[PDB]
């Protein structure tokens, strides 16, 4: 019983879960299909959002949850009203960092609202093997210990599970996991992440962001990655000739 | 009546009013989602879930597309989904055990309805780490979990199987034996109720 271990010591039921075929090849054809990485420092909520262009196989949206300052916030009210369907292409893939409260509810109607239907739901379990006590949402029957990123589809190996660490207070990175787990399924190439940071710039995506401190995007070089005949990589095969 | 109790019959034609206030309901329903007796969509919707409590939490297991009905359904009998609990399937190793990722987990949503009071919430965390036993069968530590939050309260299963009779609770299901009540308010309005012993139309 480590739930009740947990109400006896304080280290949560994940603290013991342990290891938390090698075809690693995926991961250097994924390395030598990247596009450079792009960047973009824009507000996001005064910035028109089709400026960005062309449409997105990936989108990965992160953005900065009031529940993530404990010790500018976006409610679900701004990101519901974010026009993610103008920029997503007609087969497509999202990925939303939910938070682990209303964010459940009102993140699957913003996935709705926009086209898509949830195929999985990936869970961030936070570790505290290293700090076995914490302060509850005032609706909170338990103690939250984990994050959800809610894996939508519009259109036509790995587990849904990230274990690490939780996070120094006030950190809100989210685990680089993630971003293995969206690369290995191998979706195509124009990949988007909306509220990235310096910190998680990456080949193989374009950060657009309030906090960028430079900029590098434009939107012709952009789409000159994706010209024929790179138009339908998945991103997990060789770079044609 | 502390220990357990359960009665056979099929949970959408049993007359639910008769068992009175719970300060915990649980249930682990059959979504069409067919290896067991399903029920559709409509007739989960159309549970009589409202009237099992006044004030209390739900706790409804969900997997695949139910995710969104079980969210549907929770909302329309009245509750705000409040929690969320996963359990991760490990081996005896405690090593960790959907056509796009495997499943290494099951999904709990935790509903309130109405103002409950005196429960001890934050005891648990949100993550259950357990062994698999038999399939199909949920982790005995959701048991102690709801104890530990809401301790000597009236608790019913809906859709339980004979390993899940429980002190404090009542459990239904369609592959239980008979009809076993020991709490006397029950016993009376079920007898008024069911003159016979036949949950029908
Ligand atoms: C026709 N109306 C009925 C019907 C009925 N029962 C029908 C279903 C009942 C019990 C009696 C449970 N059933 C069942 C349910 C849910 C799941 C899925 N969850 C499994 C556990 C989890 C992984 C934690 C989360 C997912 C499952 F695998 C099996 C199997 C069974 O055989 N019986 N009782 C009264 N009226």
């Amino acid at each position: 019983d480590y739930c009740q271990h947990f109400v006896d010591t304080g280290h949560r039921p994940q603290n013991f879960i342990r290891d938390v075929e090698l075809i690693r090849l995926k991961d250097e054809l994924i390395a030598k299909s990247n596009t450079p990485p792009m960047y973009l420092q824009a507000d996001i909520e005064a910035f028109d959002i089709r400026e960005l262009t062309p449409k997105f196989d990936v989108i990965l949206l992160e953005p900065p949850l009031e529940e993530y300052y404990r010790e500018k916030c976006w409610t679900w009210d701004d990101i519901m009203k974010l026009e993610i369907d103008e920029i997503a292409a007609p087969r497509s893939f999202i990925f939303l960092w939910c938070g682990s409260g209303e964010g459940l509810d009102l993140g699957r109607v913003c996935l709705r609202k926009w086209g898509y239907r949830r195929c999985e739901d990936i869970c961030w379990i936070k570790t505290n093997k290293n700090n076995p006590t914490k302060t509850l949402d005032p609706k909170a029957v338990f103690q939250r210990t984990k994050e959800h990123c809610l894996m939508g589809i519009k259109g036509t190996v790995d587990i849904d599970l990230i274990i690490t660490e939780e996070p120094e207070i006030g950190n809100i990175e989210k685990p680089v996991e993630i971003f293995h787990i969206i690369e290995h399924f191998c979706l195509g190439r124009r990949r988007l992440h909306l509220f990235g940071r310096d910190s998680t710039i990456r080949p193989g995506w374009l950060t657009v962001g309030p906090t960028l401190t430079n900029s590098n995007y434009n939107a012709e070089t952009y789409a000159s990655y994706f010209s024929a005949p790179n138009s339908y990589l998945t991103g997990c095969t060789e770079e044609i000739e | 009546l502390f220990p357990p109790q359960w009665i056979c019959c099929d949970i959408r034609y049993l007359d639910v009013s008769i068992l009175g206030k719970f300060a915990v309901v649980m249930a682990d329903p059959p979504w069409d989602i067919l290896p067991y007796g399903t029920l559709t969509d409509d007739e989960m919707r159309r549970l009589n879930i409202p009237v099992l409590q006044d004030d209390g939490f739900l706790f409804l297991w969900v997997t695949g597309r139910a995710m969104e009905l079980g969210r549907e359904c929770l909302n329309l009998w009245g509750y705000e989904r409040v929690d969320e609990i996963i359990w991760v399937k490990t081996n005896q190793l405690q090593r960790i055990i959907g056509h796009w990722l495997n499943h290494g987990k099951e999904h709990c949503l935790v509903g309130v309805k109405g103002n409950p009071q005196g429960f001890n919430q934050g005891l648990d965390c949100d993550v259950i780490v357990a062994e698999v036993r038999s399939t199909s069968h949920k982790p005995d530590e959701i048991y102690g979990m709801i104890e530990r939050l809401s301790p000597g309260t009236r608790k019913i299963e809906l859709f339980g199987r004979p390993h899940n009779v429980q002190p404090n609770w009542i459990t239904l299901g369609n592959q239980l034996d008979g009809i076993h009540l020991l709490d006397p308010d029950v016993v009376a309005r079920f007898k008024q109720r069911y003159p016979d012993g036949i949950i029908s139309k």
